[PDB]
């Protein structure tokens, strides 16, 4: 009868598809004609795989079950023999080291502590065959060149539940490296080679460093050509003096030339976008470092998952190569569906029309055109962003935007104000070197400030502008037209666009209003982020994102208050609502309009208020500093679709916001916002998740050094909003 | 999942290909030779039988069962 | 202006040295030419078998410079001409 | 199971699949045909079942699995006369990979984002046409092949332009010579030729510029 | 339930109450013992003194009648501040001529004087010595885990000769101990063979295969032989895991009879029959005539057992649950059952100087008498 189905059950601890692959590799596939005696042999084969997966006492029940006419269903059930556990690892021949010093370099473990469940000790016949290479390396790394594995033995208990590992080795001796000598054709790069081969005479031999010598010799010759050089570090042995002489033959092949540079897997992103970032040219000799710089600059564009490379030798030619970069795009919405699915959520700018149109690639002229929507509680914002990051392929970017936003304040947890504002930003990007670029540009901005509830700071501002309004009521307004010069210096060694692991970003964005503007002032922002890894897998990373802010007017005039820095929020200081950090609203007592008792018209004389009053609402300030120091971590137990790595972190948010123009001497009955002191601290954990329909972030924290009147709150998040 | 009578032919798109210019028979004078053509990108010439596009079927044939 | 802003170094064509170029002699043959200089990144597609080697560099947006070495063989593959022309005045 | 009726004779299941195809309900047809394929790795309708499965994957736009299934079918069956249709489907699949929804809406050129799918489709359609030039689908295939040659030519033109604006003049020479060694016969490459002349000027290659100058002068109208 | 259990191997405790109860004399906690660690590190007895050892390096000499300590020593390295100190003694104790011989998985093999516990000599050997050591011709005969097979000068431990055997890459965690007679040392190997060696020089006298090659894996196509070969009247009896239970000639190893269905553990000879246990823990009695069954029992079956011994007419085995069970020689029946321990038993018991000796997993010696 035909196998109409194979029914599987009882593989508690064994991966499911391996069973099907075993059966089909052994014959008697689905649909095949079953000889009924052969079910015993099929059972035996399944058990033999249960040998392969380390369950040497397993057994299987295979009930062949009739089905209509020529059909059967084979109902397998698997008796899960206990997984073979390593009881111990033992080594024979030691005098230099105890077992632990060796086992610490294994993946395999002998013991799992009573105080924590560290990685666990199930055996695999092909785990040890790899792990022993680490022991062999270790003795060679410690310079025991004459080391050898005498033999490898692994053994089982008579009841076949337990594994015992036996390692027989010869220690030899930790011979000294006497020197290094290269031979063969070095293509005249000998002087550099000598500096690669720099060692200290009489030191212990070091196998790992010899391997590094081979690799870095390869890489050096890569920096001149030579995609395929041979390196032969087979050394001379001097048993009499107890030393080893590192002869290294080297084979500098050719000045390989890059016939082609393809991009593969690239879709929905035009060739010009990627190829421009290359540094290895077509029709030129290979510099492998240049290809790797290409790998980085592609990785840095934020367009991809896992950019990958190849250096195929051309068929039929000895000395030309293809260079091929494989890429998978980040599915950041721009390719399919409808434009960026512009629905989002949050409490920061608010629940948001977070929308984006991108890569309209207008009329083929070589500019991207787009529109970004940001309608929420916090602002009524939208923009027409036109940009080419390489307007001039020499490297100069050009772009700009008009934008309108009637900024809404107490909806943003600030003092009551509203400001019908707009402006146009025009900027160029001057790249400076291999890694650094310099933003510069001009811009006109308009403001129509209104709904000004009386509170000291703006009245410092309006006073400095000659406006001395009464503190009577909120129905006061002001407007300005200002021309601005804006710039940003930007170091970037970030290893990858989303979720960095190494290098750093600096962003020293500063701008100033030029003479002829209504208000003369400048503001300077130093955004910064440094990533340093602690694991070679680059899943554990020390990240410091840091910020500083400062500004002043011409001749001591006040800067526009709404240009104050702000802090709080998931981005800047986690664990405090939106912008609550720093100086608060301090109203004058006033005749509040549209009075009703259901309204918290704070400091209103309507309620009987008499004098200047404090509240938790923020106003921000000209001066700021922030330091979020945090340990990025691998995600917990969820790594099945691991390549699109979701990220998690442990963090500690330091920061402060204040006003150097705050006149404490005039208002000593109220907080001393004149001083940077009272630096906040908050700590917590965060989650960042890559949905294709708009990535997400979550954060929860304890404000460990809270201060007066802060709107502290333990949790924040967003939806559909990468930034 | 439900499709009308001519969703059965469209390709997630339509025959933007069919409205295209013919091949250019590039020629050069004496002294010139246009470099030898790779057969990897030759296109044979045929009698033009049958319809094209969605006017031509892609429903799989049926062999003697 | 170009000089205002960065560019990466742009290399083109074959690497060359006075040592290796000197290895090309009249009467040389193509495979031995390949052993001397490697395959040229260019060859005349329009008829006569002449190979072009170009050591051309445009560092730091200053002084694009090259040696252009033109080689010609008869159709049987034996070299008939050499022209190691240096660069014209650049900008 | 995937909404499988416990069983039916292949006559009835295959007719029900025909109904789902007429219904255009690709998903349920896919489940039924998967069931038949696993039921009948050989059998009276096996080859036909895989043919319908190819058509079904394709119309459900599950293209990668479609290509894999077509590869499996042609691996199993080199002899069947109808293989010409299978070749056409393999080519049409690699064709169908060349689209993106917002690009299809906006109409900006698909030309120069990925050549890989295009090369595979070109290869397989070319094998169809040169191997079975008497087949029904050949004429549509040759029209598609002109479109694909134009596709590849435009991709290479774009590479030529961005190497040009960077100044990789040797590279542009090589790439334009490539647009002549391969597919010399498109408007795209006829439009690409001036790049060679300019590049030769940027390399002081006067005589070679003379050679190419012959071509461009002679071809703005046919000679 | 993501964790693991397989109770299939849980034959029930016997219904037979003790027909008679041998005297459960005395016990002694000798250090750590082995805990989990499988090995045949059983104590030994001579001249009415018990000599006992511990994997953690501890050793004692005891008055055999009540376990009163005579002297004790620890062979481990002493420091152990930051972490443990692996000593790992191995192999069953054996004694002759005022010296006690002990192996270790640190590959050191020792000679200890019975007088005061002085280390007469200690010497490295070509592998972990899991062997029960044997003395002949002034030699200590030592097989090794590494597949080497050694004779050591009994006075100072220097190697007298070396021998090699073919080796699988996967085997039992065990070691066939040698037997010495007729000028030949005789021992088995996991290549599926038993070999005889001339004790004068280490010369290869003969080797005989007893394989039962099966299945697919090294575990199946090659068979382990970690039992001990037994000599009676000039016929050599041998056993292997699923291998050929056999009777063999002392000369040229040619088979006198073959019986198959082998096992891992020791087999006890008495008169015209042999008593032993299956790898499935079934127990059997077999004639020297072709290995024919005198009796076999399903009453003991697959559930962890010790090695057998014969003692005062009892075939004796122990359990992981710490029971001792006696079985009668002439016919198939339990004689008695006794919970001696709670940690359980893994080694062979020893019958010596009229006593019955046993070692628990946790290091507790126990002794039984009539």
């Amino acid at each position: 009868p035909t196998i109409a189905s194979i029914t599987f059950s009882g593989n508690k601890s064994v991966k499911d598809d391996m069973l099907k692959q075993n059966l089909e590799a052994s014959g008697v596939r689905v649909g095949e004609s079953l000889d009924r005696t052969t079910i015993a042999d099929i059972e035996k084969g399944l058990e033999d795989f249960y040998y392969s997966v380390g369950k040497y006492s397993a057994s299987v029940k295979a009930v062949v079950t009739p089905l209509p006419r020529n059909r059967v269903d084979l109902k397998l059930v698997f008796q899960e023999g206990v997984s073979a556990e390593i009881q111990q690892i033992n080594i024979v021949g030691n005098h230099a080291f105890t077992t632990d010093e060796l086992i610490s370099h294994f993946q395999l473990r002998d013991e799992v502590p009573w105080w924590n469940v560290v990685g666990d000790r199930k055996y695999q016949k092909q785990k040890l065959a790899g792990d022993l290479e680490t022991l062999r390396s270790y003795y060679l790394d410690r310079g025991y060149a004459r080391f050898n594995i005498d033999s490898t033995q692994v053994s089982l208990t008579p009841d076949k539940k337990g594994i015992y590992v036996t390692v027989n080795i010869t220690e030899g001796d930790q011979y000294k490296l006497s020197g290094v000598e290269v031979s063969g054709n070095l293509a005249g790069h000998s002087a550099e080679i000598e500096q690669l081969t720099k060692i200290e005479p009489g030191e212990l031999y070091n196998g790992t460093k010899v391997t590094k010598m081979e690799d870095d010799i390869k890489k050096l010759l890569g920096r001149y050509g030579y995609a395929y050089p041979r390196v032969q570090s087979m050394p001379e042995i001097n048993d009499a003096d107890k030393t080893v002489k590192l002869r290294v033959n080297v084979d500098a092949g050719n000045r390989f030339y890059v016939r082609k540079i393809r991009f593969e897997g690239n879709d929905t992103s035009k060739d010009a976008v990627l190829r421009r970032e290359m540094r290895q040219m077509e029709g030129a000799w290979l510099g492998s470092d240049l290809v790797d710089q290409g790998k980085e600059r592609l990785n840095r564009l934020g367009f991809f998952e896992t950019v990958d490379t190849d250096t195929q030798r051309v068929p039929g030619s000895p000395d030309q190569v293809d260079v091929v970069y494989k890429v998978k795009e980040r599915n950041t919405g721009s390719g399919s569906g409808s434009f960026n699915f512009g629905i989002g959520y949050g409490t920061e700018s608010g629940v948001s029309f977070q929308a984006g149109v991108q890569q309209d690639n207008w009329l083929g002229t070589g500019y991207a055109v787009g529109i970004n929507g940001t309608k929420n509680d916090y602002q009524t914002y939208a923009e027409l962003s036109v940009t080419n990051p390489y307007f001039t392929v020499d490297g100069v970017s050009l772009g700009g935007r008009l934008f309108y936003n009637d900024f809404q304040a107490d909806d943003a947890d600030l003092s009551d104000y509203t400001n019908k504002s707009y402006g146009t930003d025009v900027t160029l990007g001057f790249p400076i070197n291999e890694y650094n670029s310099l933003r510069a540009g001009l811009g006109y901005v308009h403001n129509s400030l209104s709904n000004m509830q009386p509170q000291v700071a703006m009245w410092r501002y309006l006073y400095s502008m000659g406006e001395h309004p009464s503190t009577s009521d909120q129905d006061n307004s002001f407007k300005t037209d200002d021309f601005t010069f804006n710039y940003g210096w930007t170091y970037n060694k970030l290893d990858r666009g989303y979720f960095p692991t190494d290098g750093s970003r600096v962003n020293l964005t500063g701008k100033v209003t030029i003479p002829g503007s209504d208000n003369e002032y400048y503001k300077v922002t130093l955004d910064t982020a440094t990533y340093v890894p602690i694991d070679d897998d680059h899943k554990w990373v020390v990240l410091g994102r840091t910020r500083w802010g400062y500004g002043d007017g011409l001749g001591g005039k006040e800067m526009p208050f709404y240009e104050n820095f702000y802090a709080g929020g998931s981005s800047t200081v986690r664990g405090f609502q939106s912008n609550t950090i720093g100086p608060k609203a301090v109203y004058f007592p006033h005749q509040a309009s549209n009075y009703d008792p259901d309204y918290d018209y704070e400091c209103a004389t309507q309620d009987g208020a008499k004098d200047l009053c404090k509240s938790d609402d923020a106003v921000g300030g000209n001066a700021m500093a922030v330091a979020s120091l945090e340990f990025i971590t691998p995600t917990p137990f969820i790594s099945d679709k691991y390549a699109n790595s979701v990220r998690t972190s442990f963090f500690w948010d330091m920061g402060t916001v204040w006003d150097t123009n705050w006149d404490s001497s005039q208002y000593s009955g109220y907080p001393d916002y004149s001083d940077p002191s009272n630096i906040r601290m908050s700590a917590g954990i965060a989650l960042q998740w890559m949905s294709p329909l708009g990535p997400l972030v979550f954060s929860y924290a304890q404000p460990f050094k809270k201060y007066d009147g802060d709107k502290a709150e333990q949790f924040q998040f967003n939806i559909g909003k990468t930034w | 999942c439900s499709s009308d009578s001519r969703y059965k032919r469209q390709v997630s798109g339509d025959e933007a290909y069919l409205e295209a210019a013919p091949l250019a028979e590039l020629h050069a004078p004496a002294g010139m030779i246009l470099p030898v053509t790779s057969g990897d990108y030759a296109i044979p010439v045929t009698n033009g039988s049958g319809a094209v596009g969605k006017a031509l079927d892609i429903r799989p044939p049926a062999q003697p069962l | 202006l170009e000089r205002v802003v960065y560019r990466p170094d742009i290399n083109q064509g074959n690497y060359l040295t006075a040592n290796d170029v000197s290895k090309i002699r009249v009467g040389m043959t193509q495979q031995q030419v390949a052993y001397a200089l490697g395959t040229p990144l260019m060859s005349d597609p329009f008829g006569t078998n002449t190979w072009f080697y170009v050591f051309r560099q445009q560092p730091g947006h200053e002084g694009v410079t090259q040696q252009t070495l033109t080689l010609t063989f008869n159709s049987s593959g034996v070299l008939t001409n050499i022209d190691n022309k240096p660069a014209l005045s650049g900008n | 199971s995937k909404e499988e009726v416990p069983d039916n004779p292949p006559n009835e299941i295959y007719a029900t699949a025909q109904q789902k195809l007429q219904d255009g309900n690709w998903r349920q047809a896919i489940t039924q045909l998967e069931a038949l394929d696993n039921r009948y790795p050989f059998g009276p309708y096996s080859q036909q079942v895989q043919l319908d499965l190819i058509y079904a994957y394709y119309k459900n736009a599950d293209l990668p699995l479609a290509q894999a299934a077509i590869d499996r079918f042609i691996r199993l069956n080199p002899t069947h006369p109808n293989i010409d249709y299978v070749m056409y489907m393999r080519g049409l699949t690699n064709m169908a990979l060349d689209d993106s929804a917002l690009q299809g809406f906006f109409g900006v050129d698909r030309s120069d984002r990925d050549p890989q799918h295009a090369r595979a489709a070109f290869s397989d359609f070319s094998k169809l046409v040169r191997g079975y030039p008497n087949s029904q689908y050949t004429t549509d295939a040759t029209k598609r092949l002109v479109f694909l040659k134009d596709r590849l030519a435009k991709y290479e033109y774009s590479v030529a332009e961005y190497y040009t604006e960077r100044g990789a003049w040797v590279a542009v020479v090589n790439r334009v010579e490539g647009m002549l060694r391969d597919y010399p016969d498109t408007q795209a490459t006829r439009d690409a030729l001036p790049l060679m002349e300019n590049a030769y000027r940027q390399m002081q290659m006067n005589a070679q510029a003379e050679k190419v100058a012959k071509i461009i002068a002679a071809n703005s109208s046919n000679t | 339930f993501n964790s693991e259990e397989d109770v299939v191997k849980m034959s029930p405790l016997p219904t037979v109450e003790n027909q008679f109860t041998p005297t459960t004399a005395w016990s002694t906690s000798v250090g750590s013992g082995i805990g989990n660690f499988y090995s045949n590190l059983h104590p030994a007895l001579a001249d009415n003194v018990v000599y006992a050892a511990d994997r953690a390096g501890l050793v004692k000499a005891l008055n055999a009648d009540d376990g009163k300590e005579i002297w004790s020593v620890s062979l481990a390295e002493k420091d152990g501040w930051f972490s443990k100190e692996p000593a790992l003694l191995s192999g069953g104790v054996t004694v002759s001529g005022g010296h006690v011989y002990i192996g270790s998985e640190k590959a050191q093999v020792y000679a200890l004087n019975t007088s005061d516990g002085t280390v007469a000599w200690q010497t490295k050997v070509a592998g972990e010595a899991l062997s029960r050591p044997v003395v002949s011709d002034g030699l200590v005969l030592i097989h090794t885990s590494n597949g080497q097979l050694q004779a050591l000068n009994e006075a100072d431990g220097a190697v007298k000769w070396t021998v090699n055997l073919d080796m699988p890459s996967l085997s039992l965690r065990g070691e066939s101990a040698p037997t010495t007679a007729f000028g030949a040392a005789v021992v088995g190997g996991d290549n599926g063979r038993v070999s005889a060696v001339l004790m004068e020089q280490g010369q290869m006298i003969w080797q005989q295969r007893i394989s039962q090659a099966t299945g697919s894996t090294e575990i199946d196509r090659l068979s382990d032989v970690d039992t001990t070969p037994v000599v009676v009247n000039g016929v050599v009896f041998a056993l292997a895991y699923n291998g050929n239970l056999t009777a063999l000639d002392l000369r040229s190893g040619q088979i006198m009879w073959k019986r198959e269905l082998g096992s891992v553990n020791d087999f006890i000879v008495d008169g015209n029959r042999i008593y032993l246990v299956d790898q499935n823990d079934r127990v059997m009695a077999l004639t020297i005539d072709g290995g024919v069954t005198l009796w076999t029992q399903s009453d003991l079956l697959h559930r962890l057992l010790t090695s057998p011994v014969l003692y005062n007419g009892n075939l004796v085995v122990g359990d992981s649950e710490g029971y001792l069970h006696w079985i009668n020689v002439e016919d198939g029946r339990f004689v008695a059952q006794q919970k001696v321990d709670s940690s359980g038993f893994q080694t062979e018991p020893v019958a010596a100087d009229g006593k019955l000796l046993i070692q628990a997993k946790d290091g507790t010696v126990y002794s039984i008498t009539r």
